[PDB]
DNA sequence: CTGTATTTAT
DNA sequence: GATAAATACAGACCTAAGTCCTTGAATGCCGCGT
DNA sequence: ACGCGGCATTCAAGGACT
């Protein structure tokens, strides 16, 4: 078909601060400052699918009203991350003048902020301050780790958390209620399981289901979304037996397509991330997980490897 | 409201090719008698102070008196993109939060607008006095533009002595030193050769490099430069126009022992 | 200090009567420090710089050679750092203005290559000031109305190596006519050894929750919040010295 | 075998000019009635189609039907080896490969022969679609490329609006925006000046500044461009030769 | 002492040029025969030799001589630093501790003054060796510059052939071939626009483009190119002044 | 950790 | 005024490796003015 | 024709890599 349809999250986008479902004190937060004025500098930080690009683009829409063409400055971080920019075009947006209403401000949203390199993020730190009465800047990143912390220093720290499941059904609900799908409970279920909190993730799980097999039930979201890595690389790692984890390998792992280096990697990340088990036995087993990561990287990926890697974590786990 | 329309715009054209090389934002004060700008230089060692009177507008209006913060390349692009022939009107609503320039031609029936977005300048209106100047001289522009270039090349500093009936200018630098003296004559056969002399008292002063640079920069603006020099004040450097000047405040260098 | 702030926001709404409203700026911005007794910590530190800049003139007659008693006479640059947001630059400014030097503030993140702060900082080591020449010269109470105080800030983001300015500067503060204040966040740093021998480094500490007790105190009277004593030293733990973040 | 000899060799040179920055792979396939060429860029937004004519060629010799392929970057330093006195010629074998490049003048006796080694390109689609466009302008080469430079300062997106006798050149950016307005005028007195317009519909969209300034590096070739405009569709940015003529396909933007 | 007036700043504000990017210190040896330089880049495959007669001087005197240790582009520096209808003068003291500039003008009101700090640098013995070359050409130094700029963008090694009454320039590329054909030419109409070749054997060499660009930079000073081939010698690459000439000597692979 | 520096307390 | 609490803070910074990225300096060609 | 004047392009040094 020439012409395609807007996506479920781009389309149902929310387009005002109360549509936001996750983080309430954060949003009730940021509905005040909306409806008083004076936005103070803020870095938004947490997981992807949240919703921190939306609550600050919500916030910027309901701030400055009608003054969102001129006053709000779009820069994607990671597409303009040169001193330059700082330099030459949020220095002139800085500078401008522009008559507004008296609470608000201008503001400047640079979106996936991390990637900032450090030679803009230092230049940007005396802009942030000398123009601060007619200028705020806002940030959003994944990480904020990647900010420098004199710039962390001039900002509001507002953190965001992964979202609730039960926030995520709700806004499903929202949507299937909406657009007139049908459903079943442990499709949705299922929906929130597959998405880990991710709510764009879950989104766009209901949209390929429902356009491919038309109900949301258990069967066909499984069919279309597979069941999450590293809860079967747990499974394999954490099986009582060793041929119990070597046929979790054979059937789920091997003859399903992931690749050597795909579950060493997963398998390590589990493991440093496991609390069942005691710290020194799982720094020995990442040791054996590393010595066949170190074997796979120079070019022995084989069932055999990750076997033998299965026979050492079950021969010290049984001491 | 505003709505100024001048002559020509390769004037307002050459006029801010002038002095954008060193201030990059100015305040333009257009009042009644015409507008007078003052901006200080980022290092705050030179002044620039223009003035363009109402007699060069062939209509200046005004209803209250506005401030214009602008940004000296923004400015510069536009007056680019007019032909030299067109008639530039400035036109400002009220609270300006941007000026319409209007690029016409009588010739054809083109007509280009383009609106520059007003720089918000927050600086003080230091007040400027005239105080006795000890040497006052006036050079043709070419060969001041032409020695002050000469002698940037070897170092960084103009040393300006005026000993009687004497303009010496000596630079000394790493690598080499440079002494022009030029002797005060007067042509009847060609007044804008002919070199003026005026010495109340001898002055001895050393002068940055780069703004003597950035002040002939503007020498296309008049034929005649126009320098005053006090041996404790900034000297004035003057470029006159038919109904203004482009004012240059220059501060010396220490002169230690 | 509540009381006397009211005070001072009403003289303002009379001279106002007789641009930027005051809720419209920001907390850090408009509870900042107007006069050297309202810094919170570091006491000794800002008592030091006022002490240096105050003898740089004497010790500029001297030629730098002699040290003094306090012995911040034999350096002609001076350094601060310490973690960011404990008020270097506002006790730089504090101190260049009681003392009545003009004040030029220069970016080194935005002003780092050689070509740029070369020219420009090189033209204003040895310049008077025409803005202090033309701010009522005529009144003879403060000399220092012409010279120049250039607080660099953010020196610690200038580039490196030899073709970076922040070894050049290293070679540009020992000869200079007028007061450098350098102020850099990380000073332990590699691009920043060429400044030890050539600085009067300054370390600015971070600042105890008694000092800064007052300071929350008096903002929070003000707006209208309640907070208890109590809680402002977990405050600042967490924090970590950082009146700006607090 | 092919042998295609120019009497001016800067024509050549002009027009590899025109488009040497806008594509660097190009098809110059060779055929009876004379060259023709046509290439796409890396982003896929601007469409070249040259069709230089047998009347251009002084001699002009194609036995069968050819294509060669070269790279523009190495074929105008081969052209930039020329003087303004020369007479190219085109030299391709029966098979194609190694095309060869001959400067020669006969007034001093001097000789100059180059060679390129031809590539493989697959994209031999071949296909340009007449419309009836919506508006069809013509103007002066120079104007439009003043007009073009002029407004890319301002913005990264030129808007073109055609209305009733009125062409309009909108740039909206950050330090500001700017608008040419130019009429449909005749001149008699100097023809070469004069600006047309035949419209049936009103038209708006929006271009990039990089493609339009890329465009009007062909300014050089013709001093006359015509552009066509239709609601969604190509617009065509053509510069008429003597025996044929270049023409850009740009697509506009997303509303 | 030195005492030269020099007939125009021109035109050694052209005979610097000619080896702008090829050396950065030189010393010129002032005697009362002209002065001489010589140069040795750092590769060890070009040797500049400069030497301009008395003739090419209006006036010049110098009873004692001296070394004159310059830097490239200081002297380029105050070099621009006059106008082109001037005429240089050239006044030293025995010590070598400063150069004196004087810009001359034909009215007495305008005068310049500018001096020039000598370096020290070990100086290297004078290559004047005129072994025989096989072949010797001369043709325009424009129409050579503009072959050696054409054919270096093909490749970076320039191959030369003399043979039969032809010249040849070869540049095989990795993107195409170059070749550019030129037969000895001379003309009455105009004696600069004249080929001379005279070859006594036939010569194959390969050059550096690099080197050969250098070379070219020479081209402002003299209308025509002295050319001569050697394979065994390194090639002579001559500039015919007024009363002096501009040499390099390249070592070919 | 150990060693040095600064501010409030005895 | 000296000696204790009470605590913030400095101890130090390397050479290779492959590839991408950025920033400033040095470089080139090309348009305008005289 | 002949020389500067910005502006595009090429070169070189520093930092980072989970
Ligand atoms: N000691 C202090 N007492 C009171 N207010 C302070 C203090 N330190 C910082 N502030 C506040 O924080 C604002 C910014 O202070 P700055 O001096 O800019 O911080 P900083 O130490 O320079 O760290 P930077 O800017 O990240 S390098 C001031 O305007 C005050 O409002
Ligand atoms: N808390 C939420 N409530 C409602 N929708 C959400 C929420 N978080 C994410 N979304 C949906 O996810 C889509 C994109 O999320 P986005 O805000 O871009 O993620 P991120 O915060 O990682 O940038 C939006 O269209 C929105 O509908
Ligand atoms: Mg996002
Ligand atoms: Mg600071």
């Amino acid at each position: 078909t020439l012409s395609l349809q807007l996506p479920w999250v781009e389309k149902y986008r929310p387009q005002v601060l109360s549509d936001i479902v996750g983080n309430k004190e954060t949003i009730d937060r940021l509905q005040q400052i909306a409806k008083d004025g004076n936005m103070p500098h803020m870095i938004i930080s947490g997981m992807p699918g949240i919703g921190k690009t939306t609550s600050v683009h919500c916030l910027a829409h309901e701030l400055l009203g009608r003054s969102y063409a001129d006053g709000v400055l779009e820069l994607n971080a990671s597409d303009d991350r040169g001193i330059d920019v700082v330099r030459n075009q949020i220095k002139h947006f800085a500078q401008k003048k522009l008559h507004l209403p008296p609470g608000k401000h201008k503001i400047v949203i640079l979106d996936e902020a991390d990637s900032m390199t450090a030679g803009a993020q230092q230049a940007l730190r005396r802009t942030m301050e000398l123009y601060s009465n007619s200028t705020r800047f806002a940030f959003a990143c994944n990480q904020s780790n990647k900010i420098i912390e004199p710039l962390q220093s001039r900002c509001a720290i507002l953190r965001y958390s992964k979202l609730s499941d039960e926030d995520v059904l709700k806004r499903l609900l929202q949507i299937i209620k909406l657009e007139d799908v049908k459903y079943t409970n442990d499709g949705l279920e299922a929906i929130i399981f597959t998405a880990e909190g991710d709510m764009r993730q879950a989104i766009n799980n209901l949209q390929s289901t429902v356009a491919g097999h038309g109900l949301v039930n258990a069967d066909n979201v499984f069919k279309i979304v597979d069941s999450p890595h590293p809860l079967i690389v747990k499974k394999m790692l954490l099986a009582s037996n060793l041929e119990d984890s070597i046929q979790i390998l054979r059937t789920d792992l091997w003859k399903k397509g992931y690749s050597s280096i795909d579950i060493v990697t997963t398998s390590f990340r589990v493991t440093k991330n496991l609390a069942q088990v005691k710290e020194s036995v799982r720094l020995e087993m990442i040791k054996e997980i590393g010595l066949t990561h170190m074997r796979i990287l120079e070019g022995v990926g084989t069932y055999l490897q990750l076997a033998s890697m299965l026979a050492k974590i079950h021969k010290l786990n049984n001491k | 409201m505003l709505e100024a329309k001048f002559e020509e715009a390769s004037l307002f054209k050459r006029i801010i090719d002038g002095f954008k090389d060193c201030v990059q934002l100015v305040n333009f004060q257009c009042k009644e008698d015409g507008i007078i700008a003052q901006a200080v230089d980022d290092s705050r060692v030179l002044l620039v102070s223009l003035e363009i009177g109402v007699e060069a507008f062939q209509e200046y209006r005004c209803d209250h008196p506005v401030t214009l913060g602008m940004d000296l390349t923004s400015l510069s692009k536009i007056l680019r993109c007019g032909n030299n022939t067109d008639t530039l009107t400035l036109i400002a609503d009220n609270t300006p939060d941007s000026i319409i320039l209007l690029f016409e031609d009588t010739k054809k029936d083109r007509i280009a607008e383009y609106s520059l977005k007003l720089m918000d300048i927050d600086a003080d209106f230091l007040k400027i006095e005239e105080l006795q100047y000890d040497s006052t001289l006036s050079l043709p522009s070419s060969e001041f533009s032409k020695i002050v270039r000469d002698l940037s090349q070897l170092s960084d500093s103009i040393n300006i002595m005026i000993t009687k009936e004497t303009i010496k200018f000596v630079a000394d630098g790493d690598i080499g030193s440079g002494s022009v003296i030029i002797k005060p004559f007067v042509d009847m056969e060609h007044p804008e050769t002919s070199i003026k002399l005026e010495m109340d008292q001898p002055v001895d002063l050393t002068f940055g490099a780069k703004y003597l640079l950035d002040i002939i920069k503007g020498s296309s603006l008049s034929d005649r430069v126009g320098i005053r020099l006090s041996s404790e004040a900034p000297a004035l450097f003057q470029f006159d126009l038919k109904s203004g000047f482009l004012q240059f405040f220059l501060a010396p260098k220490f002169n230690d022992e | 200090e509540a009381e006397l702030l009211v005070k001072k926001e009403e003289e303002r709404s009379k001279k106002l009567a007789a641009v930027v409203r005051e809720e419209d700026k920001l907390w850090t911005v408009k509870y900042a420090p107007t006069n050297l007794q309202q810094v919170c910590g570091n006491k000794g530190s800002v008592m030091k710089l006022k002490n240096w800049l105050a003898n740089w003139e004497n010790s500029k007659k001297n030629s730098f050679k002699h040290a003094g008693k306090d012995g911040s006479g034999v350096f002609r640059a001076a350094m601060l750092y310490g973690p960011p947001g404990i008020g270097k630059t506002t006790a730089a400014h504090l101190v260049a203005q009681e003392l009545g030097y003009d004040i030029l503030e220069q970016n080194a993140s935005d002003v780092r290559s050689k070509t740029l702060l070369n020219a420009g900082v090189k033209n204003a080591l040895d310049n008077m000031s025409v803005v202090g020449y033309f701010k009522h010269n005529e009144e003879a109470q403060n000399l220092n109305g012409k010279h120049f105080v250039i607080i660099m800030d953010e020196v610690d983001g200038m580039s490196g190596g030899d073709r970076g300015g922040v070894g050049q500067l290293a070679q540009f503060c020992r000869k200079t006519s007028t007061p450098l204040i350098l102020i850099c966040n990380e000073r332990n740093l590699p691009k920043m050894r060429p400044f030890d021998r050539v600085c009067l480094d300054i370390q600015f500490r971070r600042p105890d929750a008694n000092s800064i007790k007052s300071r929350l105190m008096t903002i929070a009277i003000r707006e209208k919040f309640k907070l208890d004593p109590n809680v402002i030293d977990r405050l600042i733990q967490t924090t970590r010295g950082d009146i700006r973040q607090v």
